[PDB]
């Protein structure tokens, strides 16, 4: 692997804040 | 890919990637900027240059000069402010690094080194490349250099984490099945004084600062190798 | 008209280079990741893709979405097929596609989610 780690203006959440998608019925 | 692209469709697809449409407030300020041309230029090297040798390899500074040009609304604004882009640019880059993540054949232990003092960290064994040298043939030197050990026979071309941390590149191929009782010694550096295995689940997910970068794609490795072998 | 012009000026022609089928940008929000749900798991996954995101229509007319990723050169480009597959749920859009395949976008910008979601409504308004 090829990666990159460095300061970011942005800080997206963890993925433990998204919701459980209860539309898929 | 980008085998077929002109030199200024690659500064086009760069400026657009990491310049053109940042948040105003990011891209008004030369720190900010400076962060997304820094990655820029590694993305520019390590993935679109792998893609055609026929692209100048740059230094940051050259570099940072040309993506502005391809950033319209930034161009005449780099200008009046060059002497700033100039400072926070200069040193920036470092020669790259190579060397190993020895693995055990249960890939539960690594080796890592460390200096005398309590201040100084563990780390993978590893060092600066030389003009002439391959990727792959610096991580071997470096390996025998700072532990005793020759993987020549061993080291797997394909195989390896190469991290950009700001300036720093580090690639350390992963090499398993390093027999346990291998006996370690520094050969020509005064700077290592440990050469020891570490319990890959005791390693923090601090004296373990450098080596943390890696603990997730090597376990995400290790995860894919065990699933592999089974 | 000037917005799209101005939109469209460079990006166009990189996204282009890409996937050439492309046919213009509708609009951007900077900065957004992607999260994947794995059903079966239950959980979400921060995925790997993380950049400017741009709503684009492609020489058929059908909208879809590029993410132009800082950290490889793959990229993510889907298409929304049915609008009601979009869901604008807490802080993220959700994209399901028909299989329980589903994508979270988190954007950097607040305003810039509410605007999407309502352009991705109305650019598959019939
Ligand atoms: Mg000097």
């Amino acid at each position: 692997s090829i990666l990159y780690a460095g300061p970011t203006f942005t800080h997206s959440p963890a993925a433990s804040n998204l919701p459980i998608p209860t539309f898929l019925h | 890919s980008f085998t077929n692209a002109t030199f200024s469709q690659v500064l086009d697809d760069l400026s657009a990637r990491f310049i053109l449409n940042l948040p105003a407030e990011e891209q008004s300020s030369v720190e900010r900027l400076c962060f997304q041309i820094e990655q820029a230029h590694w993305f520019y090297e390590d993935f679109i240059r792998a893609q055609n040798d026929q692209l100048p390899s740059l230094g940051l500074r050259v570099f940072s000069a040309k993506l502005f040009a391809h950033c319209p609304l930034l161009w005449k604004w780099s200008k009046v402010h060059e002497e700033a882009f100039d400072d926070f640019l200069r040193y920036k880059t470092r020669i790259p690094v190579r060397g190993a993540i020895m693995l055990d054949m249960s890939m539960q232990q690594c080796v890592l080194v460390k200096g005398w003092k309590a201040s100084s960290g563990w780390g993978f064994p590893k060092g600066k490349i030389d003009k002439d040298e391959s990727d792959v043939d610096c991580a071997i030197r470096e390996v025998y250099e700072e532990t005793g050990f020759d993987c020549s026979s061993r080291i797997n071309p394909n195989e390896f984490i190469d991290m950009t941390i700001r300036g720093q590149n580090v690639r350390l191929y992963i090499i398993p099945g390093i027999s346990l009782d291998t006996r370690f010694e520094s050969r020509t550096r005064k700077e290592i004084s440990k050469i020891e295995w570490h319990n890959l689940m005791d390693l923090p997910t601090n004296k373990f600062y450098m080596v943390i970068p890696f603990l997730a794609p090597l376990k995400k490795w290790i995860k894919k190798r065990n699933i592999a072998n089974n | 008209e000037d917005e799209n012009i101005l939109r469209n000026a460079v990006n166009l022609q990189v996204l282009k280079f890409h996937y050439p089928e492309i046919e213009s940008i509708i609009d951007i929000a900077s900065h957004v990741a992607v999260y994947q749900f794995d059903v079966g798991s239950q959980k979400w996954l921060k995925t790997s893709i993380e950049g400017t995101f741009f709503l684009v229509k492609d020489q058929r007319a059908r909208v879809g979405y590029v993410i132009l990723n800082r950290n490889s050169p793959e990229n993510l480009y889907l298409f929304i097929n049915h609008p009601s597959n979009v869901h604008l749920v807490d802080r993220y859009l959700i994209h399901r596609t028909e299989n329980q395949h589903v994508v979270g976008l988190w954007m950097f910008d607040p305003n810039d989610m509410s605007r999407i979601f309502n352009i991705v409504k109305e650019s598959l308004l019939r």
